[PDB]
């Protein structure tokens, strides 16, 4: 099935093919390149005249009017399955980590609809995540999807190491990393921190690097997603899918848009900006098969929440999870804010009325400690009332049981992680709220599991 | 009455042939999927694609169906999920029906109209006090994302259980997840069986998303002009809009304000003025609309919701602030306004909120300096003590809906005093326990409003409250 | 050959008939010994950016391809020398005697060649190498207002590489030439030119030079790397560069998009800082750090250049007019700037002494607000604000003076210790250097700890020897 190239302007080639043989939309197309290699070129307009207007994969330096090009029948397709776990994909699916071919049993097109009404969970379900802030105060959902926001060095990349290990030691679930405008130095050191953490092969890895043309940089987070669609579909399993950073997914569509003539929209976006995170969006969720969970991290652009980009991606959110430097300085780790993170599924609904009492006891109490933070600073202690002296006190107990060893930190501290499930964490909550523990002293309670743990810490003191 | 592709992109074709075609017909294409005829050229027509388009193709042929844009309608959409071109999605196989109607309609003319005057009780005390909807209104829920929007409507649907009226939910650009969930809390509260859902999901082409509300409009319609009554609510219009944008720009139609085309107050204007309450003469029946808009950051200046609030009679704002403090439902009082107001409201409702918003209101401004307790003078005391009592009436817990003669029992209760003894954090409980006694103990009462709509006698009324409080433990 | 001839030519673009078999990117050479590159490949002409004098050329000039990408002499000889980004001398020393060439466009290391960021590049400016310290093979922007210290940071960046076996490469695109001529000369005069290549395409070369020099550069810097060696290039600046680059791109009609850019203006900067790069050790252990310049309008970092090349680089250093023209100069917004690689970047004595600077400034910056409140505050915050001020007064610092890193750990060291607490703020800058050169003079064996171990002293010797010199000082 064969073409000639026509023209060539920047990543974006036309390429006219014969009267009843045009490839379909989204298809795969390939270029031999002159210099040797395989050039990967992406259908996109049908012009006219039988040309195909297409969107590249990778440079277009060094081709010529007249090469053919073939039509590969089907859209980008891509190894799924057990052998892309330990290994790391750019957006066409070859490895790039220098360990030979992937032999998988099958490749699936990264081009799909999103599952059909049937087929979807009809019900809000927690993702138990082992870890007491999140679970407690800002649980993650099962079809959902999680905001991940944080600085430099809060501890993004250890929260995303633990949910890949806490997902695949309890719920046997395997994790997908889309790094979507990956910095390739960094992605070189999230390769080697996942290996020494082990966490490596429980994750399949998808790189589409900041030097790679706008194409790749909007695609491959769809190479990611089904190979996470393989594990949910086809195994039955609770997956994550991280992407770091959603934005630029957003922004590599504006780019292509911009190549294909398109009318710019509000705020210069393309046109197409929210049925194309539609597109990515809808196919994160949970079927009556397993589920897919998807971590997101999102640039803000300007600071402005109310900008086309985030405002499209918050219409899919069902959490957050606010990272902060504050709490990091003070040695709680993970560094969650515990009253900016947030979830829909915070509900007595979902989670119990206990449950949900208890959260909001814990913010309450943590609110109020925040708002004396001034006073307290400046009149002292003796200037609060008995109720809040004891909130204070209650507070600061809290405050250091939302701290939590890792597992995947089991190299750096020295000391074990833990795993804490929901009943547990709701368990060791309501006991503080309710004064049970207001005579251990306050270290008791830091970098500790279960509330059992902060007990037997206590007698050590 | 065939026709081939010679060009496509972006869901969009140009299409050779089809020299007999209509202005506004369906097509479809070699693969089953549907299409729309929308511009007549000199020797080819512009088709928007009404589905997945990675399959059409230059060279791909399409038949002429000689109907205008249509979708089907009647009573075998009742308890289904349908997309805007009204095929089955929910795997129940097809929908048997004779009956058809066009997706463009002209609305109600000036002649075939009367003044809205039947209650359309949504079973959330703060609406049905204070921004009261009757039949054949239309009125704006809007507000942020996670403010209680869709839950209001949805609580809305299943309080028509049993007073025949057929629901329609439209769901624009939502994803697909809680259309799911949404189906599913209908079936649990018997309210599926009435109830026609309509959905374009998020990832569903731009062209879908823009015929979801007139395809709902159309089958609530029916209902309309056969006599009977129907309710539809658009989930949302912001989604909509923004892709009658994609749609328009994809066209190269020129942009405005916002990028949106000069036309997009047009889209909701036509939509929204087709819903209305007929005229003795024509029938009688109704259509009540809800749409939705979605603002961002609070911002109801903004271009879009400007448009339907402009077209709307009346809204209801929830805002954040209010809903994250614990206030549920969320609605802003000072902002929120029902433009058909009392007449859609039984006698006994009209007299006992008659005050109730301009109190309310007046109570959110007075709280700001509320920090001098015991110091400020009598007169503000009493009224900030009123005003605490009477929010914690209208928190209302989801998916439970209250009768009207219950409301007003509670209304009534609260805004003549009978709570000013009882702690702030009592008030609810009081409710709950107050209103299954005068169920299994004062239902005469009860009834007497749900048949005059009236209120029933004060002194009655006055002594059966005060028969309850005295085995009411408070703490 | 098979030649070609020119259709249409105006401002330094010409389409040209013929030329079947030419390459995308390829060299061509007009009749009269004018090259130019084959940009746009289209379905009947080739779309052709001149690389020089255009006059000359008309409709009929003849054009042949030479079958080769555009490529650059390399190698040590061009240090001391300066060129344009075809590799010819502008100096007018006469020819670069080179036998090594390398391709313009050349692909990064990839994931697995490349080892993390660990050994420092040491600016010599305190407020750098102690805050947002840069390391072998980082990529660092430096951002800012026009006349806010950036080329003066880049320049004292090369003076500090004397004698530290780094290879340097000034790229300037768009400069006025007279600039860059001042810029050669001031290095010269700090004895940095020979170890210095100098990349201009002055400000009125055509577009397409403009748009090569950093990739020459690059290239240039990219040969010592690939042998095992250390180079530092710099581009002042990227935001000309992306200028003639749109230039280029709306001449040959290419559609533009944000404030009228090319759809791949992300992809234009994204290829070049990724060349930057520290190889593995199986590679041959080279790098190439990068410090690219932005040029900001009113402090607008969220325009679409700016935010381009903040999201490619590994941090950035951002400078403000208000910190300028306020004497804190270099103008480092501290809190705002970062280095993505931190620590690893840094010998052991700098991240030891910089835990406790971070710290105290971020206290200072909370308090600050307090400062017109002197000696009403309690004795805590008012120790805070008299640290703070004096931290301040160490992260100033003279222009064309870089310190040595062993110098900087002390001068750090002695504030944030509190051993200028007693000294007047006023004194705290001629404090430092009068300590320094005691240091120097007498306690060298302290120093040359540091330069050897990349460790502090023992404590107690330290804190002696800065006693000892305070005896001596006087305000
Ligand atoms: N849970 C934790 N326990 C102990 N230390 C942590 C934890 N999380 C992060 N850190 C520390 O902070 C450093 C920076 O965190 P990192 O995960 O690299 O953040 P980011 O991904 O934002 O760069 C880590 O290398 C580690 O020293
Ligand atoms: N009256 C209420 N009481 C308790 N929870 C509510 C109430 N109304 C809404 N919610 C909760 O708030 C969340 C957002 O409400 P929803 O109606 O979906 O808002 P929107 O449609 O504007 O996003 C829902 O998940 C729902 O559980
Ligand atoms: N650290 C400094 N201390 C004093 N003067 C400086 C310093 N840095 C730059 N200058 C002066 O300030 C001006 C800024 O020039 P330059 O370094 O070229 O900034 P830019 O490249 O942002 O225009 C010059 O006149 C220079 O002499
Ligand atoms: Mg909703
Ligand atoms: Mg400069």
């Amino acid at each position: 099935n064969k073409g000639r190239i026509i023209q060539v302007m920047g990543p974006v080639v036309d390429i006219q093919f014969e009267s009843g043989q045009l490839p379909d939309i989204y298809n795969a197309i390939t270029i031999e390149r002159p210099q040797g290699g395989t050039l990967t070129v992406e259908a996109a307009v049908h012009l006219g005249d039988n040309v195909v207007r297409c969107v590249a994969m990778a440079s277009t330096d060094g081709l010529v009017r007249g090469l053919e090009a073939v039509d590969t029948g089907a859209p980008i397709s891509v190894p799924v399955g057990k052998a892309t776990l330990g290994r790391v994909f750019n957006v066409l699916g070859e490895p790039i980590d220098e360990q030979g071919e992937v032999n998988a049993e099958e490749r699936h097109p990264i081009h799909r609809p999103a599952p059909e009404f049937e087929e979807l969970s009809t019900a809000d379900e927690i993702l138990e995540t082992g870890i007491k802030v999140i679970d407690l105060l800002a649980p993650y959902a099962k079809g959902g999807k999680i905001g991940l926001f944080g600085g430099a060095g809060v501890g993004k990349t250890v929260l995303i190491q633990e949910l890949i290990n806490n997902v695949a030691q309890e719920h046997g679930g395997l994790s997908v990393f889309a790094g979507v405008g990956e910095r390739t130095r960094e992605g070189n050191d999230l390769y080697h921190e996942m290996k020494d953490s082990g966490v490596i092969s429980k994750t399949s890895m998808v790189f589409g690097q900041m030097n790679e043309p706008p194409g790749a940089r909007l695609r491959v987070a769809l190479t990611g997603l089904t190979m996470a669609e393989y594990f949910r579909d086809r195994e039955g399993q609770d997956v994550l899918l991280f992407i770091d950073n959603i934005f630029r997914f957003t922004q590599a569509g504006s780019e292509v848009s911009a190549l294909l003539g398109r009318m710019p929209s509000a705020v210069g976006y393309q046109p197409t900006l929210a049925t194309e995170m539609g597109q990515l969006q809808e196919r994160i969720t949970s079927t009556k098969k397993g589920s897919i969970t998807s971590i997101q991290a999102i640039y803000v652009p300007a600071d402005d929440y109310t900008d086309p980009a985030p405002a499209t991606t918050f219409a899919h959110l069902d959490a957050t999870t606010n990272l902060e430097r504050k709490l990091a300085e003070m040695g709680i780790y993970p560094a969650v804010d515990p009253l900016a993170s947030t979830s829909r599924i915070l509900s007595p609904a979902v989670v119990g009325e206990e449950h949900y009492r208890v959260a909001r006891g814990v913010q309450q109490v943590l609110q109020r400690y925040n708002d004396l933070q001034d006073i307290i600073a400046i009149l002292g202690m003796d200037e609060l009332s008995d109720e809040d002296k004891l909130i204070v006190a209650r507070a600061r107990k809290i405050q250091r049981f939302l701290s939590q060893p890792f597992h995947v930190a089991e190299q750096f501290t020295g000391m074990p992680g833990k795993y804490v499930p929901v009943k547990e964490t709701v368990r060791g909550f309501k006991e503080i709220l309710e004064g049970k523990h207001d005579n251990l002293p306050e270290e008791a309670f830091y970098m500790v599991g279960t509330i059992d743990e902060a007990v037997e810490k206590a007698k050590k003191l | 009455e065939v026709g081939t592709v010679i060009q496509v992109g972006d869901g969009i074709a140009r299409v050779h042939g089809l020299e007999k075609v209509m202005a506004g017909e369906l097509l479809e294409f070699e693969n089953g999927v549907m299409g729309m005829a929308q511009n007549l050229e000199e020797d080819n027509v512009g088709v928007v694609i009404l589905g997945p388009y990675t399959e059409i193709r230059e060279g791909t042929q399409v038949k002429r169906t000689g109907r205008i844009m249509e979708v089907p309608v009647g009573e075998a959409l009742l308890g289904r999920v349908v997309n805007p071109l009204g095929q089955p999605l929910d795997g129940r196989g097809p929908i048997e029906t004779a009956e058809y109607r066009p997706i463009e309609s002209p609305a109600p003319g000036v002649m075939d109209r009367k003044s809205v005057h039947e209650p359309l009780q949504t079973g959330i005390k703060a609406i049905d006090s204070m921004i009261p909807i009757g039949r054949g209104q239309r009125e704006l829920i809007i507000g942020d994302r996670q403010t209680g929007k869709t839950t209001i409507a949805i609580d809305t649907i299943i309080n028509q259980k049993g007073q025949d009226v057929i629901c329609i939910y439209v769901a624009i650009g939502q994803k697909q997840s809680t259309v799911a969930g949404v189906v599913e809390t209908l079936r649990q509260h018997d309210a599926l069986d009435y109830t026609i859902v309509v959905t374009a999901s998020a990832s569903e082409p731009a062209p879908l998303l823009y015929l979801a509300p007139y395809a709902g409009c159309a089958m609530g319609e029916y209902f309309m002009y056969k006599g009977k009554h129907a309710l539809v609510v658009y989930d949302d219009l912001s989604k909509q809009a923004a892709a009658y944008r994609e749609l328009s720009l994809l066209l190269r139609r020129p942009p405005g304000r916002e990028a949106y085309p000069g036309d997009v107050f047009y889209l909701h204007s036509r939509l929204l003025e087709r819903a209305a309450k007929l005229s003795d003469e024509k029938g009688g029946g109704s259509l009540t609309a809800l749409p939705f808009i979605e603002t961002q950051a609070g911002d109801v200046s903004a271009y879009i919701p400007t448009n339907v609030i402009s077209i709307t009679d009346g809204q209801i704002f929830l805002e954040s602030d209010l809903f994250y403090s614990g206030v549920r439902p969320a609605v802003n009082v000072g902002i929120s306004v029902s433009r058909v107001g009392g007449a859609a409201q039984i006698k006994a409702m009209k007299k006992v909120a008659g005050t109730l918003r301009l109190d309310l209101a007046q109570y959110r401004e007075l709280q700001a300096f509320a920090q001098f307790g015991s110091d400020l003078d009598k007169a503000t005391q009493a009224k900030l003590n009123r005003g605490e009592r009477t929010v914690e009436i209208l928190k209302q817990d989801e998916h439970k809906p209250m009768p009207v003669e219950e409301q007003v029992i509670s209304i009534y209760a609260v805004t003549n005093g009978f709570m000013d003894d009882i702690p702030v954090e009592d008030v609810r409980r009081f409710e709950e326990e107050l209103l299954s006694f005068m169920r299994a103990n004062k239902d005469s009462l009860l009834d007497h409003i749900r048949q005059t709509g009236e209120l029933p006698d004060t002194k009655e009324l006055d002594a059966a409250i005060e028969e309850f409080k005295k085995g009411f433990t408070p703490s």
